[PDB]
RNA sequence: ACUCGUGAGAGACUGCCGGGGUCAACUCGGAGGAAGGUGGGGAUGACGUCAAGUCAUCAUGCCCCUUAUGUCCAGGGCUUCACACAUGCUACAAUGGCCGGUACAAAGGGCUGCGAUGCCGUGAGGUGGAGCGAAUCCUUUCAAAGCCGGUCUCAGUUCGGAUCGGGGUCUGCAACUCGACCCCGUGAAGUCGGAGUCGCUAGUAAUCGCAGAUCAGCAACGCUGCGGUGAAUACGUUCCCG
């Protein structure tokens, strides 16, 4: 068997990936009972689509930190490793379109001084 | 023009002088005046020549005019007050009177950093 | 932009449309943060749209962009001392953003009970020629024509 | 502070360890149950009867050394401008600057 | 308010001091300085001399007072307006 | 329908139109058609007389509105003014009661800003 | 406020702390006893210069190690200052105590030390320059002294107005980590104030 | 039957010296050991205002942290067990043995 | 085995390629790479200025008080209100209100403290005490915005919650002046705000929740942190400010 990891801003998934059927079984769980937004799905299956492997390949997918987002995201990453581990000569076409790149976009630190990390407090003149 | 006195201490009839000199200017502003606050300190230690120190600040139509002195009494602090305020007020104007001499206008004369540049032909003049 | 421009994001075409510009109109219409609030409004407004006309939404969107898009704007210019309205020529990215702010602010003070109904509305007049913002663009196209004198610099 | 109202704390705690310790507290156990006969046992007129300083409501901790009584510090028992200079002479230990 | 399992709170001086005005059935000006404490109903004729912060006002107990606490009826602040 | 000298509005759900009672909130709308049997989910026109009179009934049976409700406040605010206390006076003129800062806010009890 | 304590800019790197020990629950009155063990050891020796106090805790017995430019001063012969010290640590409640007295290597290139001896100095009778100059010749003719830089301000010279004179000799790189800086601040008691005196010393770096 | 052997200190390299010459004497001792597991470090974290009286926006962040490792032995023999009490260890990091 | 926790290390150095370049700095693009050109964010603040702030953290020269300006106690005040200014929170609604179901975090705290199961209250809460100095137990197994279903149909309203009447809970010796919270009722202004003005360039603004310190309780909508969802725009330096 073959296992990655993907992180997205904190979002920690962990892939297991065998030849079956197109099915995806998220922590117990299906595609559709997980993530029931469309564009979440489609950033899911990207990669498979322009590596052209659907539907010929078992997924179970450990799933932890994060909203739907970052663990999409985090998916998304590890379905790419896994591909690129499985078929290695595929990996112009993964790394031109940017799925084997991990996000490091994380939560500003918020600072002193101001509302937010950039937010600052209103400052009157007058 | 309706202005706010704070001060400190002891200065008796340092407020109602105040707010009538400063009210006076009110024509002299060429714009709108939003809002008007005065505040008259005394120094404690008596060796200073000048214990009384008064500053204003006038919120003319959004721009900050602020002035500050020292004097030996109420009286003569909020007259030298007036006079500083007076002087930035004329130094604020910015209607046409204030910037007819500024504009650069003399054509093809006294260039100026907003002066219209010469227009060029691609050809060289021979 | 002191010291040149700044990069341009490049967001990814819609899923169940397969069009940039629908994509575009999710994030003009997007509140607080509210991604998927937005692209049930503009999935639902493209459905009327459908189910009014009878034939593919986006091609009735572009239709109604292209009625709104603008072509000549106004801007103030500071030469020689002296402000003027002066007409300028809009850049493609500008004329679309404009077309779809405009669409989405003339949809949000509609009168149909419903950000789905208003949005609806607002895009098939746009495309038949009657929205508001058809009327803006035509407001800002004679205000173009009426400052023509100042084109010059 | 005033050395009158860094001293005045002490003998607050003494009293309350002389009287808080089992004293002002078993009349307490005592109004806990609704079984326990409150209304004629007068624990109440009794825990009254006590002085104030037998109360830690009245205790106010303040710097072990200083006698601040604003910006105290649990951990170290200390003000926030004492804490402060202690710390960048490296004598809490376990602490320094922070950066992340 | 206070919980009424603990019960309505009166201090102990001005407590022996009515109950020793009430037991000859004569009432005279009480001088007190506990405006925490409850009106009670063995109050009800006494007349109390209730601490202000300045002087003590006197306080001619009624029926309908019953509940509240001598401080309702010391007012502490004066203002007559500006 | 004019219920305990109410009239109700003219199409609501029940509870919310009992709502218009003055002595009547959400929560006790609720309750007492719990407890009278009317469905709540139902509008205001499809009542039947029957229905009128065990709401009137009920109403006037564990219930205080309308005008004793009134009466009964405005008596209790006057007799908390003629005693003298604290809430009293603050009652007289016309300042918050309950230890409302009114340094600047408190315009509610003040009424419209007034300018001097 | 300009520049932080340069002993708490490098204290997880070059510095260490000068209290070694662990608490849980007994964090607040080990501090206190630790902050009165050094108020206490601050009055009782001044003669010698009192370069740096350490304390180590460990259960019921204590260890109290004072660096000084004199251990002769502090010491009873018979053990008469010894006992004194024993004896008041022990009215410390600090129950067992046993005390290491130490001695300094080199007392020109101790930042503290110079300090002291600067400001005992100004106090008396001697013009600041002629102060500065003597003490930043002396610890540049240590042969592992880099850069030192002394600054004193206040009323300097009895006079009215306030002011600040700093000489620096070599280099003193107070933004670089790695570079130990030597930092001591003491004050002078003059007739007519305090009189502020800080050392900054450079002695290469630390890898 | 095991022992557990807790270490707590604020300086990461005594901890480790500690944790490893604790693993040398159970092995001379003639022991089974784990080894010095890891756990999460503990952060306390202060924040203070620099200046004595105003200027609050100004702040200075502190820190205190907590390194702990994790002891684990197993055939607990006596000559193991009066090695355990005859070791010498700094005064920063503390043992808890449970 | 895969995460993770925490120790050691490698990895970005214009290293390489191509072109501009004085063959110089530097600069443009490409490849490889997780990351490309001080990667992101912190800590770090030169000589000085403004007699800036602080004799109320502390220390301190000089002056002053010393049957008091020292000190102990009860009560009161710091919360006063015709106004004015400043920072915020909540709104004026349908991108919403309400009801039911349902999914995903991080960080942190806890011994006379966290406090679970159960039972009793409608609810603050009461009784009771399991287990926990805690990667173990408790903070619920941790969230809310989110998703699904119903209802409301554009109204000063099922919006908004101020004010006020009544009734309670907890802490505390004691909630009158002057606490927080719960329940019933009451249901104000408010229909997106003039002149003018503020913050923000990307995981940012906007929005949603969680935690900590101080702390018996809390006036916390404040401050210091943590994560969730997550935009638009930058043509360009003529004008405003530094």
């Amino acid at each position: 068997p073959i296992q990655t990891v993907g992180r997205r801003k904190e979002a920690v998934v962990r892939v297991r990936l065998v030849p079956g059927t197109g099915q995806f079984n998220l922590d117990g769980r299906t595609l559709e009972n997980y993530f029931p937004n469309k564009v979440h799905q489609q950033l899911i299956k990207a990669p498979l689509v322009t590596v052209d492997r659907v539907d010929q390949f078992d997924i179970y997918a450990h799933l932890d930190g994060g909203g739907p987002s970052g663990q999409a995201g985090a998916l998304r990453l590890a379905i790419a490793r896994a591909l690129i581990l499985v078929q290695p000569e595929d990996r112009p076409a993964l790394k031109k379109a940017g799925f084997l790149t991990r996000d490091p976009r994380a939560i500003e630190r918020k600072k002193y001084g101001l509302k937010k990390a950039r937010k600052a407090p209103q400052y009157s003149k007058r | 023009m309706d202005v706010d006195v704070s001060t400190d201490g002891e200065l008796p009839g340092a407020a109602e002088y105040a707010r009538e000199k400063i009210g006076r200017l009110s024509r002299r502003a060429h714009r709108p005046v939003l809002h008007a606050r005065v505040r008259l300190t005394r120094h404690g230690d008596p060796a200073v020549e000048r214990p009384v120190i008064a500053q204003a600040n006038l919120d003319v139509n959004g721009r900050q005019v602020r002035a500050q002195v020292e004097g030996v009494n109420a009286r003569e602090a909020v007259d030298r007050l007036e006079a500083r305020l007076r002087s930035r007020l004329e130094r604020i104007a910015e209607h046409w009177e204030a910037r007819r001499g500024g504009v650069p206008a003399e054509a093809g004369r006294e260039w100026r950093h907003e002066s219209e540049p010469a227009r060029r032909p691609g050809y060289f003049p021979r | 932009p002191r010291k040149g421009p700044a990069p341009k994001r490049p967001l990814v075409n819609d899923p169940v449309y397969g069009s940039q510009l629908v994509t575009q109109l999710v994030n003009k219409v997007l509140l607080e943060g509210k991604k998927s609030l937005a692209e049930r409004i503009v999935y639902g407004a493209l459905e009327q749209a459908r189910e009014k006309t009878g034939t593919d939404p986006v091609v009735t969107l572009k239709r109604a962009l292209d009625n709104v898009k603008p072509a000549l704007e106004v801007r103030s210019r500071r030469v020689g001392g002296a402000t003027y309205q002066v007409p300028v020529e809009v850049r493609p990215d500008r004329s679309t953003t404009l077309a779809l702010r405009w669409l989405v602010n003339f949809s949000r003070q509609r009168r149909e009970k419903t950000m789905v109904e208003r949005l609806a509305n607002e895009i098939l007049d746009a495309s038949n020629g009657l929205g508001a913002s058809v009327k803006r663009r035509e407001d800002t196209h004679k205000m173009a024509e009426a400052n023509r004198a100042f084109a010059h610099y | 502070a005033k050395k009158s109202k860094i001293v005045k704390n002490e003998q607050r705690r003494e009293l309350v360890q002389r009287y808080a310790e089992r004293r002002a507290e078993l009349k307490r156990t005592i109004r806990d149950p609704a079984s326990s006969p409150e209304r004629r046992a007068a624990a109440v007129s009794a825990l009254q009867r006590l002085p104030r300083d037998s109360s830690p409501v009245r205790l106010r901790n303040r710097d072990v050394v200083d006698g601040r009584p604003r910006g105290h510090l649990r951990k170290f028992g200390l003000s926030r401008v004492r804490v402060r200079e202690m710390a960048h002479r490296g004598e809490l230990p376990g602490v320094r600057k922070a950066s992340w | 308010p206070r919980s009424l399992k603990k019960g309505p709170f009166v201090d102990d001086h001005l407590l022996k001091k009515v109950d020793v005005q009430n037991e000859k059935n004569t009432k005279q000006v009480i001088k007190t300085w506990s405006r925490r404490s409850t009106i009670i109903p063995d109050f009800i004729g006494h007349t109390f001399a209730v601490h202000d912060g300045r002087k003590h006002v006197p306080v001619f107990v009624t029926e309908a007072m019953v509940g509240h606490k001598l401080g309702e009826f010391a007012p502490t602040r004066t203002f007559k307006g500006h | 329908a004019r219920l305990v000298g109410v009239d109700l509005p003219r199409d609501k759900r029940m509870e919310i139109a009992l709502t218009y009672i003055y002595g009547i909130g959400r929560t006790r709308s609720n309750e007492i058609l719990a407890a009278t049997g009317i469905d709540k989910n139902m509008r205001t026109k499809d009542l039947t007389d029957d229905q009128v009179t065990v709401l009137r009934d009920y109403i006037e049976g564990n219930l205080k509105v309308e005008g004793d409700l009134r009466r009964e406040v405005q008596a209790d605010i006057r007799r908390k003014i003629e005693i003298g206390c604290y809430q009293g006076l603050r009652h007289r003129r016309g300042l918050p009661v309950r230890g409302q800062r009114t340094k600047t806010n408190a315009r509610t009890r003040k009424g419209p800003k007034r300018t001097i | 406020g300009q520049k932080i304590n340069p002993h708490g800019f490098r204290l997880g790197i070059t510095t260490e702390w000068k209290s070694r020990w662990y608490a849980d629950k007994q964090y607040k009155d080990y501090v206190k006893e630790d902050v009165a063990i050094r108020k206490l050891l601050a009055t009782g020796l001044e003669r010698a210069g009192i370069a740096d106090v350490e304390i180590e805790r460990t259960r019921d017995r204590v260890r109290v190690d004072i660096h000084t430019a004199r251990p002769g001063i502090v010491i009873g012969r018979r053990g008469t200052e010894a006992d004194r010290i024993r004896a008041d640590l022990e009215k410390l409640t600090g129950k067992q105590v046993q005390l290491n007295i130490l001695e300094v290597k080199n007392p020109e290139s101790q930042a503290q030390l110079v300090a002291q001896g600067v400001a005992e100095q100004l106090s008396n009778r001697v013009a600041f320059r002629r102060a500065m100059r003597k003490a930043i010749q002396s610890a540049m003719r240590q042969p592992n002294v880099k850069g030192i830089r002394v600054q004193c301000s206040g009323r300097l010279g009895g006079a009215e107005m306030s002011r600040s004179e700093f000489y620096r000799e070599g280099r003193v790189p107070l933004h670089t980590l790695r570079a130990d800086i030597d930092y001591g601040l003491y004050e002078a008691k003059t007739t007519f104030g305090r009189i502020g005196v800080k050392v900054w010393i450079y002695k290469g770096d630390i890898v | 039957q095991k022992i557990r052997i807790r270490l707590k200190a604020y300086d990461h390299e005594a901890i480790d010296a500690s944790a490893r010459k604790i693993v040398e004497t159970v092995t001379r001792t003639g022991a089974s050991v784990v080894g010095p597991v890891p756990l999460p470090t503990e952060k306390n974290v202060y924040c203070v205002i620099r200046s004595p009286h105003k200027y609050k926006d100004s702040r200075e962040h502190f820190e205190m942290r907590t390194h702990k490792r994790l002891i684990d032995i197993l055939d607990p023999t006596p000559k193991t067990v009066d090695a355990l009490m005859r070791i010498d260890l700094p005064a920063s990091v503390d043992v808890n043995i449970q």
